[PDB]
RNA sequence: UGACGGCUCUAAUCUAUUAGU
DNA sequence: ACTAATAGATTAGAGCCGT
């Protein structure tokens, strides 16, 4: 008999520093962290693109209900969430013509179809931010559908990777989404049917506009304070693999600081997704400077985690640039070894929250599962648990357990009660998406404001 | 004292607003009575308040709002105990339904100015604070102390996770048992062209240049020319109970690398004890799954939860792909799977639409239903009443239990 | 690319071992 | 040293549907 020990649900700190487990309902009933005086829309598309555009905020204005209410918790309006401001009539709108985008399209060059297509958006933004005096905190881009589909060297990776040296807050929007009920698969019905989860969809939109506007919906405070909760990520670039770095720690007022720490790091090695002992050294070294310069003294604990297990020589250098009085812990987190959880008596999935002790040295976490909060499981189907390994260092297996679980609850990018893997390892899966679109950037932007 | 603002409304739609503007109100320091929110004779205790706890009377107004006859008696009270109060300024209507033409409605409240809510509820809260303060309605502090416990009664409370004892079921299935002891033979040079072992019968691996295999010397011999004739007391032997337990270390071969070589074998005797068992099989992209056919079922079922089924055009079959992992536990790591076939006699040759099939298929299927099918299609694999014996040799075998480990949990839900 | 999740198909590396160059 | 084979492992990706 197989016992299973539990690990609660973290508390994430909204305004006021008061403390609920589900987003979507934290604030809704609090509000946000650190509130905004409003936010200034920028859009780049069509008088159709402009025209859903202003259709859809309004909408948003007023409460959104979705069908199933009980489930999925109603949206009370953009003011009425998060305090500030969004008009639909504060658009400082730069038009895009069809007949333009079709001259782009014809050209035989597929990648330099791509390039031109992202090439005007952001020349177009990159004009406006120089030469318009109205300020605008996030451009929304109202993208047709012919983009999305002819277009396929991606379109989103280069378009946000282009403005990374100009520090501009941006968020696409396919008019598919804004415009579902007028995009239908010629059946009749939409293309993708939100009508059950009109509000969900509000409450994402909602939450992406707010983050990269400067505001903080959410911030964590369930973490140990000295401890840099630090993520690698390795992409594939045909042959060299490229790392990335995002990093969470508490600041003296115990107030979470979540940034990336990246700056570009190639590594060629017979082994692959390891990393050679200088860029090793050069990384531990940025993310123990940035925490010096946050907080003044040096970390506790360096968490390092990633999806890869790290070899010799790379720890070796970790350690040989690390100070003194500080402790590393290299953990795994690899999610392929099926271990699925079926109930005895009944139709719904395993709690979230259950976790599988192996042994010392590893552990089975169901960071997916099914959410009482919410009564609405996080998994259609069986959740697959993640195989938490602490490949080095020492370590409590409950502690690393809690840790992850904590820190899969802070993804800004969607306003879900959770997320399956912690939240800095896909942050960094989405800057090395974006980071190797672009040529190498000089020091790019540290912010996610730039990249989700 | 009158202290407390009552809150009227329909009873099983504007339960999200009055949520909301309640808490929100009790945020803010005020005293705020809600059926929804302290619900628990029904008329007696909402008239005391009414004609002696309420200070005003919020009408969250809506188009069945003003339909619903229990909450015109609520008003009708009302608007009597604003004559005791000659508080003209009691009933403060909440339109939020932008349906309603806002002027549809009662006399009692036709004539008075409503509180807009209808083009978005933050105006409409500003607009109520506005008020409140203008009437002097006395506040509280805002502590989140008392306000949080109905915080949580209300949504926090819910948070609560069952303390009860589940038992779950999963897809290990554990290795009942191994040979005594693990055989490294020497056929290098009785192997007539250094062959591989798809001749063998027996699970058999050539680490370096000596087959080690848990099948005795002597039982290659039909398969095996010139090894036919292999002299004993030169085979290496190690402890498979050493072995496991990591205890075996030479400089011949190693624990990892020996683990290594079982775990090979025992894919290889499944694969094998597979094609034993009257069952098709599938090509997986990295696995072979098995997909049940029409005849080797019964009504395409079996153990009471069918292996095997058909679509609208193709027939689905639930396959399985096993991989036996020793850590942590020896087990047999089981995989569920579906394959589309044309016709219940080939499957599609198209890794798209058997896919396209799968997926649309996994909608239909529930928890239950993914466990029933697993336990169904493993018990059919039991050769005795409670195993099943896949042969590592002639003389020795693994047996694997025919149910999956069972996993116990501290908590459920409801 | 509002999102999340499951799955499917490829691909390489690592390690061991033998063969060959 | 360097290629080929058989694995098992460990990681990538590309993809395609569901909600
Ligand atoms: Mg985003």
């Amino acid at each position: 008999m197989k016992e299973l020990i539990y690990i609660h649900e973290p508390n994430i700190l909204f305004a006021n520093g008061q403390k609920c487990a589900d987003p979507r309902d934290g604030l809704a009933l609090f509000g946000p962290f650190t509130k905004i005086y409003g936010i200034k829309s920028g859009v780049v598309g069509t008088q159709y693109g402009l025209s859903i555009f202003k259709n859809y905020i309004n909408h948003i204005q007023k409460p959104i209900y979705n069908a199933n209410n009980i489930t999925r918790p109603m949206f009370p309006g953009f003011e009425a969430v998060f305090g500030c401001k969004w008009d639909a009539d504060n658009v400082v709108f730069k038009e895009v013509t069809k007949e333009e985008i079709e001259k782009i399209l014809y050209t035989e060059s597929n990648h330099k179809r791509t390039y031109d297509l992202v090439s005007l958006f952001i020349n177009k933004i990159i004009t406006a931010n120089k030469n318009e005096d109205e300020k605008v905190d996030v451009w929304f881009l109202v993208i047709p559908d012919e983009i999305y589909q002819y277009c396929r060297a991606q379109f989103h990776d280069q378009l946000k990777a282009r403005l990374l040296e100009h520090t501009i807050p941006t968020q696409i929007l396919r008019e598919s989404t804004l415009a579902w009920r007028d995009f239908k698969n010629k059946f009749g019905a939409p293309k993708r049917d939100f009508s059950k989860i009109e509000g969900h969809l509000a409450w994402t939109i909602s939450t992406a506009a707010f983050y990269k506007a400067g505001g903080k919906p959410w911030k964590l405070s369930d973490i140990r304070s000295g401890v840099c909760y630090l993520g690698l990520v390795y992409k594939q670039i045909e042959p060299k693999n490229a790392c990335c770095a995002a990093q969470m720690f508490l600041d003296n007022g115990d107030g979470t600081v979540f940034k990336g720490e990246v700056g570009p790091w190639y590594n060629q090695e017979k082994h692959e997704f390891h990393l050679n002992p200088k860029e090793a050294k050069a990384l531990l070294t940025q993310a123990l400077n940035s925490y010096k310069e946050q907080n003044g003294v040096f970390p506790k604990e360096i968490f390092i985690h990633a999806k890869t297990k790290f070899n010799g020589q790379e720890w070796n250098a970790f350690q040989e640039v690390t100070p003194e009085g500080t402790n590393l812990v290299g953990v795994t987190i690899t999610k392929t070894k099926p271990l699925k959880l079926f109930k005895s008596e009944g139709n719904y999935p395993i709690m979230r929250g259950n976790a599988f002790i192996v042994n010392e040295r590893s552990a089975f976490l169901w960071t997916v599962g099914y959410v009482p909060k919410t009564e609405s499981t996080l998994s259609m189907e069986v959740p697959n648990p993640i195989f938490i390994e602490i490949n080095k260092g020492e370590a409590d297996i409950e502690q690393v357990l809690k840790d992850v679980l904590a820190l899969t609850k802070l993804n800004y990018n969607a306003c879900i009660y959770a997320d399956g893997v912690p939240v800095t390892l896909r942050f960094a899966d989405k800057i090395g998406e974006i980071l190797t679109a672009s040529t190498e950037l000089k020091a790019p932007p540290l912010a996610f404001k730039y990249y989700i | 004292a009158r202290n407390k603002i009552f809150i009227s409304h329909a009873a099983p739609d504007d339960n999200d607003f009055t949520k909301w503007l309640a808490l929100k109100l009790i945020a803010l320091g005020y005293e705020v009575w809600c059926d929804v929110l302290f619900l628990d004779d029904f008329w007696k205790v909402i008239d005391k308040e009414i004609r002696e706890g309420a200070i005003k009377f919020l009408l969250a107004t809506s188009e069945i709002a003003i339909k619903r006859d229990g909450v015109l008696k609520e008003i009708a009270v009302a608007e009597k105990v604003k004559k005791q109060l000659k508080d003209d300024n009691f009933i403060i209507p909440l339109i939020i339904d932008e349906n309603l033409s806002y002027d549809d409605l009662p006399p009692e409240i036709i004539r008075l100015n409503a509180v807009d809510f209808k083009k978005s509820w933050a105006v409409g809260l500003q607009d109520l604070l506005k008020a409140l303060d203008d009437q002097k309605v006395e506040k509280n502090s805002p502590d989140p102390d008392k306000s949080n416990a109905l915080y949580q009664q209300i949504f926090l409370h819910n948070k609560g996770i069952i303390e009860r004892e589940e038992i779950y079921d999963s897809n290990w299935f554990s290795i009942l048992s191994f040979p005594k002891e693990l055989r490294f033979h020497d056929y290098e040079k009785l192997m007539p062209k250094g062959f591989d072992v798809r001749e063998l019968t027996y699970p058999a691996v050539r680490y370096k240049n000596y087959l080690c295999t848990f099948a005795w010397e002597y039982d290659f011999m039909h398969q095996l020319p010139k090894t036919e004739t292999y002299n004993s007391s030169q085979t290496i032997r190690i402890p498979t109970e050493e072995i496991l337990s990591g205890k075996y270390d030479s400089p011949f071969i190693g624990n990892f690398e020996c683990q290594r070589l079982i775990v090979q074998l025992l894919n290889k005797a499944f694969e094998l004890r597979m094609k034993e068992k009257g069952v098709r099989e599938y090509p997986m992209s990295n696995k072979m799954g098995y997909w049940f056919e029409k005849g080797k079922l019964e009504k395409d079922k079996f153990n009471k939860v069918l292996l095997v089924g058909k679509q609208k055009d193709k027939h689905w079959h639930f396959g399985i792909s096993a991989a036996g992992k020793l850590y942590p536990f020896p087990v047999l790591m089981i995989s569920s799977h579906i394959f589309f076939t044309k016709d219940g006699k080939e499957l599609i040759e198209s890794k798209k639409i058997q896919h396209a099939a799968r997926r649309r298929q996994g909608k239909n299927w529930w928890n239950d239903d993914w466990r029933n099918k697993l336990l169904a299609f493993v018990k059919y694999l039991s050769d005795d009443e409670n195993s099943f014996y896949l042969e590592v040799g002639s003389e020795e075998k693994i047996y694997i239990s025919n149910e999956p480990v069972q996993f116990v949990g501290k908590v459920s839900y409801n």
